[PDB]
């Protein structure tokens, strides 16, 4: 699971999958949410 | 510490120090300066006057002179008279000079109220436990020769600069930083300082050296772990903050002085790991062999004895033909190191002018 | 927010901000640079 | 969610129900359920012309029903208009609330004082009242009607009293009618109320669309002077082993400490420093088997 820190402007979380690694994006508006 | 062992107001302290000079508005309280600017027969300036004034105004109950052994000094003799108190303690940890005047503090400060035994002191912990240590050095060929056809002020340089105690420094160095040791690499000389540090890869410290790269330096020292070897100056012998450190190696030092060998070898005697079962702290002192560094470290040594401490001759170490960088090891190279070494010895008119 | 205390009854808000509200020097170790850390912290 | 928010939106949707029309209920039902709302956000879930909220945002916002945000953002085309913010500020709402109900019962206590002032005199000719006092000194010899002062024609009497328990009356049929609302400020009065802002609103609001033009983070601007849990389980074989690797760390804690050798033991003798079973087991098992058959876009990224 990649995160973003509370410093940078974007919310996504990144998730990676096991066996090609599936990819996926995960974008959100609030900060508590995250 | 007065503001955090004590119950003192910070109102009632002041500071008498060239950014900070006001002083308390109370009847009573705690002033806090230097030597120096005390007994400064110079042109001081007129706030430091005005303080002065104040100081010898007010008669004062008690009077702390921390490291007493350079009241015998000049004018560092005349603070017990410039400055009326009606009580003088002298705190010290190195109570010798190579001259007489340290048994003039008796007639200017007072008896000598108490000795702490060091052994008893290391011996339940209060102190860490070194194990002081003497490591022989001999010279080379080419290096005795020429120490041998030159005036002493370059036989110092000379006899410090061996390449048998680059070696081992070097694997000294290795040893105990293998072990995970913080260590200090003392050396008067500055140039020699530089060379060792230079030749090692480790940060050096002198006086020439920013305040803000020294802060630097000894937090680097003191947390990041790829850092443990800090190669200093005399700056180290006097006065300034150091981290913890449990290994020191001494490369050279001033003659014979017995208060800078114990000043060093104070430097390592506040660990923090004296807690720790079968911890002890580590003092090297490497000598050059058959040169008069070993009549100056037999005369340094003369005070640590009087403590009780014992110097063991180290002659030998196992690791020298096997550890995989010696510095100055072939010939070629030792030629080089020995000739680098003898290599260093009307407001219209105003414009046009 | 603070009349009603004049009145006695209770206000629930707080009174607002219109009552009352406000080098780099020289390095002598070049031979090792980059190996120290920065430590503006302990 | 917070039952004390429950109530604080009931209460200001029965205020705009009673004593206003229905757009003011659109408008402030809208912001009630989507707390954060803009004037492109509210005209697109209304249907509202421009014209049209004008004086019902003035009528909202001169009661403070209403607060206003006139933050503007930076879109990526950089075609930005001035946006304003609808929100609610809860306790000034309340207080707002609180402040009018309470001068309108106090304006109905001193109508209800007028009235109960005796009925007075009026002259049909000049439309000029005259009290009961200035009556008496305008009388005639007579001694039978009051004369006026300019048309010198008798007075009539005011109904100064006559409709004074009719106010009362007025005044009974606010007050059942005022009954919800006095009974849900005693919950409120009772209990802690959060100051809510912009920033505050902006953790329980509702989204109205998908494309939303008014962008609802806030920018922040200077020169404005205004841990993880982890569990092992394990079974208690390898256990042991890992003692022992702790061990492995306890003999390097003794190389740690250990005393060099050359502080050990003297160095001056030295010189001077310078440049099969298997199958065994098999046939056991073998046997075990006999024997028991005979038996039975992208930024910086911190991992947290
Ligand atoms: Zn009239």
């Amino acid at each position: 699971l990649q995160a973003t820190p509370a410093s940078s402007e974007k919310m996504m979380l990144r998730l990676i999958g096991k066996v090609k690694p599936q990819r996926h994006m995960f974008s959100f508006n609030n900060r508590t949410v995250m | 510490q007065f503001l955090q062992w004590c119950t003192l107001q910070p109102e009632n302290c002041a500071v008498f120090t060239s950014d900070n000079k006001e002083m308390f508005q109370t009847e009573s309280g705690l002033v806090v300066s230097t030597y120096s600017m005390v007994a400064n027969t110079r042109n001081r300036s007129h706030d430091s006057q005005k303080v002065m004034d104040f100081l010898t105004g007010r008669e004062w109950g008690f009077i702390i002179l921390d490291e007493v052994h350079v009241v015998p000094a000049a004018m560092f003799r005349r603070v017990v008279s410039t400055i009326a108190a009606h009580a003088k303690l002298g705190l010290t940890a190195t109570l010798v000079r190579e001259d007489d005047k340290i048994g003039d503090l008796n007639f200017l400060i007072g008896p000598k109220l108490y000795e702490a035994n060091w052994m008893e002191l290391s011996q339940k912990g209060h102190i860490a436990n070194v194990q002081c240590a003497e490591v022989w050095c001999p010279m080379t060929a080419e290096f005795y020769q020429e120490y041998l056809r030159e005036t002493a002020r370059k036989r110092m340089l000379l006899y410090i600069m061996n390449p048998t105690k680059f070696q081992a420094c070097q694997f000294l160095i290795q040893y105990h930083e293998r072990r995970g040791d913080k260590i200090i690499v003392f050396s008067d000389n500055v140039y020699a300082l530089q060379e060792y540090a230079l030749k090692m890869g480790k940060p050096f410290i002198y006086g020439s050296t920013p305040q803000q790269e020294r802060m630097n330096i000894l937090q680097n020292f003191q947390y990041n772990d790829q850092i443990n070897t800090i190669f200093l100056s005399k700056v180290g012998d006097t006065s300034i903050d150091l981290p913890e450190a449990t290994c020191l190696i001494q490369i050279s030092s001033h003659y014979g002085s017995r208060r800078q060998e114990a000043q060093r070898l104070g430097r390592i005697l506040r660990a923090k790991r004296r807690n720790d079962e079968g911890f002890n702290a580590f003092f090297y002192s490497l000598v050059s062999k058959d040169t008069q560094e070993m009549y100056y470290s037999t005369k340094r040594q003369a005070f640590l004895v009087d403590q009780g401490y014992a110097f063991k001759v180290i002659t030998h170490l196992h690791g020298m033909e096997n550890i995989p960088n010696l510095a100055y090891a072939s010939p070629r190279e030792r030629r080089e190191l020995l000739q680098e070494v003898l290599l260093k010895n009307h407001p219209l008119i105003r414009k046009m002018y | 927010p603070r009349k009603l205390q004049d009145l006695g009854l209770k206000p629930a808000s707080v009174d607002p901000a219109t009552i009352k509200r406000q080098r780099k020097g020289k390095i002598t170790n070049t031979h090792m640079t980059g190996i120290l850390k920065d430590y503006s912290h302990r | 969610d917070r039952p004390i928010d429950d109530i604080v939106k009931n209460l200001l949707k029965f205020v705009v129900r009673g004593f206003y029309g229905g757009s003011f209920v659109l408008v402030l039902d809208a912001i009630l359920f989507h707390s954060v709302l803009a004037e492109d956000d509210l005209k697109q879930l209304l249907s509202i012309n421009k014209t049209e909220l004008g004086p019902l945002i003035a009528r909202l916002r001169s009661d403070r029903l209403i607060s206003i945000h006139k933050q503007r953002e930076y879109p990526p085309n950089s075609k930005s208009v001035e946006r304003v913010y609808y929100y609610v500020k809860y306790p000034h709402a309340i207080d707002a609330i609180k402040w009018k109900v309470h001068q309108v019962v106090q304006r109905l206590k001193d109508d209800l004082d007028k009235n109960s002032e005796p009925n007075g005199y009026m002259c049909p000719i000049c439309l000029t009242k005259y009290t009961q006092l200035e009556a008496v000194q305008l009388l005639n010899f007579d001694r039978t009607e009051f004369l006026c002062s300019l048309c010198d024609e008798p007075l009539v009497e005011d109904d100064s009293g006559k409709k004074n328990k009719e106010k009362q009356d007025k005044l009974n049929r606010l007050m059942d009618q005022i009954q919800p609302i006095i009974d849900s400020l005693k919950k409120i009065d009772d209990s802690r109320i959060e100051e809510n802002t912009f920033e505050i609103a902006l953790a329980r609001l509702i989204p109205p669309q998908n494309q939303s033009h008014a962008a609802y983070t806030y920018n922040p601007k200077k020169g404005s002077t205004m841990a993880t849990l982890h569990i092992n389980i394990t079974t208690a074989s390898d256990e042991v082993a890992q003692r022992e690797l702790q061990e492995r760390q306890a003999e390097e804690k003794r190389k740690q400490n250990a005393v060099p050798e050359w502080h050990k033991q003297s160095t001056i003798g030295k010189t001077a420093l310078g440049r099969e079973e298997r199958e065994n087991e098999k046939t056991l098992n073998d046997y075990y088997a006999a024997l028991a058959k005979k038996q039975a876009l992208e930024d910086e990224f911190e991992d947290v």
